[PDB]
């Protein structure tokens, strides 16, 4: 995927939404978040009818 | 649905050669602190809600 | 050189960016204001 293309140098920087990681760290440097966001559930919202 | 679990953060990716680590950290910061990125959440993320 | 590491609440500003460097913080907080309360089926 993208962190494989950023290290066979087909990517320079990225810009775009990629959560930080140890395993990604270890390998790519990482530099200060911008915005810090967790990750939730999503699921339709339904309206009961009775 | 939820409230939060395994909350992280965003980031921007280099490889460990790349010299444009500080000259984009410091950028990001300067962006943080003058206001554009309170500026772009509410121009791209606060909407109309449900 | 006094003191290599400094493991405290340092609060990340620009100045301080290129003096010296830190790691990714762990806990999120900055400005923020604090304000002493004052005291039909409308909608
Ligand atoms: C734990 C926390 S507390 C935390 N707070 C923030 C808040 O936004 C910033 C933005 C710029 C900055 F210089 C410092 C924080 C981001 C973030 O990612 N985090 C994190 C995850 C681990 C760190 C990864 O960068
Ligand atoms: C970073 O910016 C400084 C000036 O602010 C400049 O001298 C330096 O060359 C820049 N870094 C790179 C890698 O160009």
């Amino acid at each position: 995927g993208m962190m494989g293309e950023l290290l066979s140098g087909q990517a320079d920087m990225i810009v775009a939404p990629l959560t930080i990681n140890n395993e990604r760290a270890q390998y790519i440097e990482f530099s200060k978040p911008f915005k810090y966001q967790g990750l939730t559930i999503l699921v339709k919202k339904e309206i009961p009818r009775s | 649905t939820g409230e939060l679990f395994f909350r992280s953060g965003f980031g921007i990716g280099m490889r460990k050669d790349s010299p444009w680590k500080q000259n984009v950290s410091l950028s990001i910061l300067k962006s943080h602190e003058n206001g554009f990125m309170e500026d772009l959440d509410k121009t791209w993320v606060r909407y109309q809600e449900c | 050189q006094r003191a290599v590491m400094a493991v405290g609440s340092l609060t990340i500003n620009e100045e301080r960016s290129e003096v010296v460097d830190f790691s990714v913080p762990f806990v999120e907080t900055g400005i923020s204001v604090m304000v002493s309360r004052s005291n039909f089926l409308e909608p």
